[PDB]
């Protein structure tokens, strides 16, 4: 229940995104397991984001900045302006097709472990713009670790795309040195969220009237 | 004597730990963790666009007038140093021969300041055109 | 409601201040709103109000009909050409609208203001430090979605 | 600079400092998510559902 | 090895060991203490909720920082590039090893001492300047020069305010200033010394307001920008460490040290040296940036002027009470 | 004492033989400056704790503005780096490096005839070069007020732009 990506930049690969990627199983002893969980929890507890917007997406990622949702809280306030320093790209706004190759080359700065966040309906799959000047999905050049649909998403569905990432990361597999072992990044197939709520959600009866406060 | 040796003791050691600490904690940031591979990763940041040049250029400074100037009242800080530390035993003779000093050094930086060689901002950021 | 202006110079400071005036306008404005609210209808009688009033859509036929219809081929504007200004946050904002009968607009031409104020931004900004730019696009109060459309 | 703008700078940077450090003694403004649940008002434009009648069959 | 000097030598040893240990613990734990701190003065929380209290929020930014890649450009100088942050994070270490916290607790009992602050700050300078020129990026430059040009304002300045404080000991030796502070702090008589020092040792750090070099709205973060895993910690561990070396020596040579009425000396002395690592966090939090030239234009037209005045004013009041 | 004189010794005079014969101004600034960090720490084992201390600190502030005028004019990749290699030559060097050689072999010959008590080392105070230079030297410091000044007045009537 893991896919392994591979990357290969100068392989005989033009398409992006440059690497493959395949089903396997867990690669995970007693020690390097518990290090491994133990750099999981240092990743997934300290997140830098970059500071990173297209379009007004990027001022709800940027109101769960500030003090009325305080997502410095998770330790994921930094928001650094440099991808060497950046380990989260949120795709906060619309890919538009001007800006696609700054948003790969920007991609391509940033060092490894980096994680993408699609944010929003034009991140994830252009959106309501279907329009000749704007990519359907930010997914169709850059591998995406979570998708928050809304448009825009409040700050909180931001903040639980980022629970979403820890919990991703907090059970993903990755080279704890680049001298000596598989270099591979294991990420867990998890369940869906949808499937996941599905229980909880078609139990609901009634809600209140919209005629209210 | 011993207490003056043993500080000595301390602050080599106090360097050779801090010095030793710097490198173990570079050495450690440098083997531990994996490495990423792009097409464009070995370009320097220039939010997301190639650059026109590069940062070799002759990129001329306005402050280096000031900076001359620096490097002239840094040594008259030093004759200040050495007389702010025995400013009781030269007595008040060496008062005034520090009064005329002080004083020839805040001539300088008054004209300095006057015929406009500590002035290099462009006009249109002099801020002039206010309400 | 005042309309607060300057003294003659557009400044950074200038505008961020007539901007702050606008603002405690604007609690005015706000103030007076929720003092004097009408009692009345939140929809027009018209029989182009898309769409119409639920309730009525929901127990009557013909009302029905006209949801159904505005909703799905869409209201039908006769041929006409038509525009209209407005004070938005970031300057005037305007609408020219462009019908050739049908139930899609023929023209939609959207003027913002955020493009007229990044195209003077080389003019006024010629010969300053990179810190005043830098104040200067912070005193704009432009975003790119406005510049662009 | 003249004296006066000078004080006048000295004392502005001054009630900045002291106004923030007063922000200090504040309440916090923080809704705690997700340990306390966001507040949603009744018309709020979240997920998409199907529904049924009172009768039970769906209203589609 | 039974012998009373021989384990003076290892006590004074293994204390300037704890003080070295304790001073760079500090520094990452005030790049905590700052979230928490500017949390707490923008009506909000910071970091909380990985460990008790967001405690264990440094240890995890640290395993981090460490699995980070850290990087070296081809596009840069490596060996200066490597060796930027080595200065950033020692020079201002070793302006520390001069601070006595307590009676019996110093690591150098330097006859130069505040001279021996005067060079590390001197040498500290070259680590932006290295770190803006290796990196071979336009931001970075910009950076570097920013910052030379912040050095030409506060430099010329920062040794004659500490010189009215040196007057009154009538020493270089930071002891000999504290003692000299028994009866009234420094801060009353050197009130003017003690505000330009503010001014200068703010800039000494690159702190903000005077964080030109590393102006994230202006220069996308500067000098740094193509520095990351450990070099990037190390450039601000560095800084931290700075905060703590400059609110120390203010402690030292302005607010007597050490002494205090009731309380123990060392904690008079953290308290004091807690208080303007707290002051540190709330002038990043409370007021703007100026721009560079109105920085260099103030420290060398009031600044100096002021810090010549008060030492001559200084010596006037020491040799007529004398 | 000794220690530190001939390593901080050795290490000077190495810098400096690199300062020498480098291309790279930065990396020949950098050298200058590991040089007169070795020169302070030699001025340090004499007991010349004052003159240590003003080595470094009045040398890291005019290094800076020598960086400061190499990132003005100077550096500009391989250029000037491809052009300072081309102007050193074999011939170009071994024509004064004899010259410089039989200079320091008539200094040093004078130098070992001289009386030597040795240097012993103890510490000459900031306090009393103080009170030496408001002293007996009192003309010595007005008069390097107005040298400096002469400087200053020169580096503005020289180095302006228009
Ligand atoms: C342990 C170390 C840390 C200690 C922490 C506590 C102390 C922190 C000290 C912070 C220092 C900040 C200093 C900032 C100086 C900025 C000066 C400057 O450049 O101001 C520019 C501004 C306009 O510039 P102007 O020259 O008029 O315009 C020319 C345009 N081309 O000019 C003006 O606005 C004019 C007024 C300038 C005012 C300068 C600042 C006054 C001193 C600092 C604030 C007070 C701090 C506390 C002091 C003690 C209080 C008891
Ligand atoms: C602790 C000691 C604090 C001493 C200063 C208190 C300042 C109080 C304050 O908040 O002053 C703000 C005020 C702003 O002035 P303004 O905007 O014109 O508004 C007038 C109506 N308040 O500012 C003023 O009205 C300016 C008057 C205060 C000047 C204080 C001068 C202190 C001594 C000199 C320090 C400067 C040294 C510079 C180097
Ligand atoms: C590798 C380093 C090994 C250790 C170096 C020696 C450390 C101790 C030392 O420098 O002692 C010499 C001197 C002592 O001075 P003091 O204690 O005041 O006087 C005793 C008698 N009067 O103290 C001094 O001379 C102090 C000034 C020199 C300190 C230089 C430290 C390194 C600076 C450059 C870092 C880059
Ligand atoms: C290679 C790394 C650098 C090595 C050279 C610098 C350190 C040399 C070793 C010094 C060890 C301590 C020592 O020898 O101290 C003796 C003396 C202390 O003074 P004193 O009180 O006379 O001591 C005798 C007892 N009465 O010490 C002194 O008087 C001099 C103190 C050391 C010199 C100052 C620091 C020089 C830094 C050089 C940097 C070079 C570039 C990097
Ligand atoms: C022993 C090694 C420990 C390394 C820990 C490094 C932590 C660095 C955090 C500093 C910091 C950065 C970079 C930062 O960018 C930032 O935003 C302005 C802060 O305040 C919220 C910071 O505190
Ligand atoms: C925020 C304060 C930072 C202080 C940094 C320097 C501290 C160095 C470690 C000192 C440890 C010993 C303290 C004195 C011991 C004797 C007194 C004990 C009772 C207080
Ligand atoms: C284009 C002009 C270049 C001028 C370079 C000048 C170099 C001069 C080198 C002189 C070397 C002298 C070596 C020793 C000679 C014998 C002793 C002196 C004469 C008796
Ligand atoms: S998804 Fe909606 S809110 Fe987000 S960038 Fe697109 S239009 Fe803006």
């Amino acid at each position: 229940d893991y896919t392994l990506t591979r990357i290969d930049p100068n392989g005989e690969n033009d398409r992006y995104p440059l690497q493959k990627q395949e089903i396997v199983t867990d690669p995970l002893n007693v020690f390097m397991g518990k290090l491994n969980d133990m750099v999981n929890w240092g990743r997934k507890n300290s997140i830098w984001p970059y500071n990173f917007g297209l379009s007004c997406c990027y001022v709800e990622m940027v109101t769960s900045f500030t003090a009325v949702h305080d997502v410095a809280r998770f330790g994921a306030e930094v928001l650094r302006a440099s991808p060497r320093q950046a380990d989260l790209m949120v795709v906060a706004g619309t890919c538009f097709t001007k800006m696609a190759p700054v948003i790969q080359r920007l991609y391509d700065q940033m060092l490894e472990p980096k994680w993408v966040i699609s944010m929003g309906a034009c991140a994830n799959s252009g959106g309501m713009y279907d329009i000749y000047s704007v990519v359907q999905g930010v997914d169709k050049f850059i591998p995406v670790d979570v998708y928050i649909p809304g448009c825009p998403p409040r700050p909180e569905a931001y903040m639980q795309a980022l629970m979403l990432l820890q919990e991703s990361i907090g059970k993903e597999r990755r080279p704890l040195s680049w001298v000596v072992g598989d270099q591979g990044v294991y990420r867990a197939n998890m369940q869906s969220e949808r499937e996941r709520k599905r229980g909880e959600r078609i139990a609901v009866t009634n809600l209140r009237t919209p005629d209210e406060i | 004597s011993t207490e003056v040796i043993a500080h000595h003791w301390a602050f080599a050691i106090f360097l050779i730990v801090a010095i030793g600490l710097c490198c173990l904690m570079l050495v450690g940031g440098w083997f531990l963790g994996g490495r990423a591979r792009a097409r464009s990763k070995n370009v320097p940041f220039e939010s997301g666009i190639d650059s026109v040049g590069s940062a070799r250029l002759r990129l001329s400074a306005k402050f280096y007038l000031v900076a001359m100037f620096f490097v002239i009242f840094d040594v008259e800080a030093l004759y200040l140093f050495a007389w702010s530390t025995s400013i009781r035993e030269s007595g008040w003779v060496g008062f005034v021969e520090a009064a005329i000093f002080i004083f020839v050094l805040l001539a300088g930086l008054v004209y300095l300041v006057r015929i406009g060689a500590l002035d290099w901002t462009p006009a249109r950021s002099r801020r002039e055109r206010m309400n | 409601f005042e309309i607060p202006v300057g003294g003659g110079v557009s400044d950074c400071y200038t505008r961020v201040m007539l901007k702050v005036e606008e603002l405690r306008q604007s609690l005015r404005i706000l103030e007076q709103c929720l003092n004097n609210m009408p009692e009345g209808p939140f929809k027009a009688d018209h029989p182009l109000t898309t769409p119409p009033p639920k309730e009525r859509t929901l127990q009557h036929i013909e009302t029905l009909i006209t949801h159904f219809l505005q909703v799905s081929w869409g209201p039908v504007m006769p041929a006409n050409e038509s525009f209209q200004m407005i004070e938005a946050t970031k300057g005037i904002n305007s609408y020219y609208l462009t019908s050739d009968g049908s139930t899609m607009s023929y023209r939609t031409r959207v003027r913002t203001p955020s493009f007229a104020h990044l195209q003077q931004i080389p003019a006024a900004i010629r010969g300053s430090l990179v810190s005043d730019l830098i104040v200067y696009l912070g005193s704009i109060d432009f975003v790119m979605s406005d510049v662009d459309r | 600079m003249t004296l006066k703008e000078l004080l006048v700078g000295f004392g502005t940077q001054v009630r900045s400092i002291w106004m923030i450090g007063l922000h200090a003694f504040a309440k916090r403004e923080t809704r705690m998510y997700p340990e306390e649940p966001v507040y949603l008002p009744p018309r709020y434009r979240g997920r998409i559902v199907l529904t049924r009648d009172p009768d039970g069959e769906e209203r589609c | 090895w039974i012998s009373p000097e021989l384990i003076e030598i290892l006590l004074t040893i293994l204390k300037a060991v704890v003080i070295l240990l304790v001073v760079v613990t500090c520094g990452a734990f005030m790049s905590f203490g700052e979230r928490r701190l500017l949390g707490l003065f923008q009506n909000r929380y910071g970091p909380n909720r990985v460990g008790w209290g967001g405690s264990l929020q440094l240890v995890a930014d640290m395993i981090k920082m460490f699995f980070k890649e850290d990087w070296i450009p081809k596009f840069s100088d490596r060996v200066i590039f490597t060796l930027a942050p080595m200065i950033a994070f020692t020079s201002l270490l070793l302006a520390f090893a001069i601070v006595p916290v307590s009676p019996g607790w110093v690591v150098a009992d330097l006859n130069i001492g505040i001279l021996f602050f005067l060079m590390m700050a001197g040498l500290a300078v070259y680590a932006v300047l290295f770190a803006g020129w290796s990196s071979n990026n336009k931001y970075s430059l910009l950076g570097a020069m920013r910052a030379s040009a912040q050095t030409l304002s506060y430099e010329v300045f920062l040794g004659l305010s500490l010189m009215g404080v040196v007057a009154q000991a009538g020493s270089f030796n930071m002891t000999d200033i504290v003692n000299s502070q028994a009866h009234v702090w420094n801060v009353i008589p050197q009130f003017f010394g003690f505000i330009t020092f503010a001014i200068a040792g703010v800039a000494v750090c690159h702190r903000h307001p005077f964080d030109q070099p590393e102006a994230e709205q202006e220069l996308a973060d500067g000098y740094h920008i193509e520095y990351s895993g450990m070099k990037f910690g190390l450039f601000f561990v560095g800084e931290y460490i700075g905060i703590v070396t400059i609110s120390a020596l203010m402690v030292t040579l302005f607010f007597g040290g050490w002494q205090g009425p009731l309380l123990p000396p060392f904690i008079w002395f953290a308290l004091k040296t807690a208080f303007f690592m707290m002051m540190f966090i709330l002038i990043r939090a409370s007021l703007p940036r100026p721009r560079y030239d109105q920085v260099m234009s103030f420290g060398w037209k009031i600044c100096l002027p002021l810090t010549l005045i008060n030492l001559l004013v200084t010596a006037a009041v020491i040799l007529w009470q004398a | 004492m000794e220690f530190a004189f001939y390593i901080c010794g050795l290490i000077a005079i190495l810098a400096t033989l690199r300062v020498i014969t480098h291309t790279n101004p930065v990396h020949a600034l950098l050298y200058l400056i590991i040089s007169l960090l070795a020169i302070s720490g030699v001025f340090f084992s004499l007991g010349a704790y004052f003159a240590g201390a003003l080595e470094i600190i009045v040398y890291a502030g005019a290094i800076m503005v020598l960086f400061v005028f190499v990132v003005m004019m100077l550096n500009l990749g391989g250029s000037e780096i491809e052009q300072e290699r081309q102007w050193l030559k074999p011939q170009v060097w071994i024509g004064p490096a004899i010259l410089s050689a039989i200079m320091l072999v008539v200094i040093v010959y004078a130098i070992l005839g001289v009386n030597d008590q040795g240097i012993d080392g103890t510490p000459i105070s900031a306090k009393a070069v103080g009170i030496t230079l408001f002293g007996p030297y009192v003309l010595a410091v007005e008069l390097a007020s107005m040298l400096l000044l002469a400087g200053l007045v020169v580096a503005f009537h020289v180095g302006r732009e228009e």
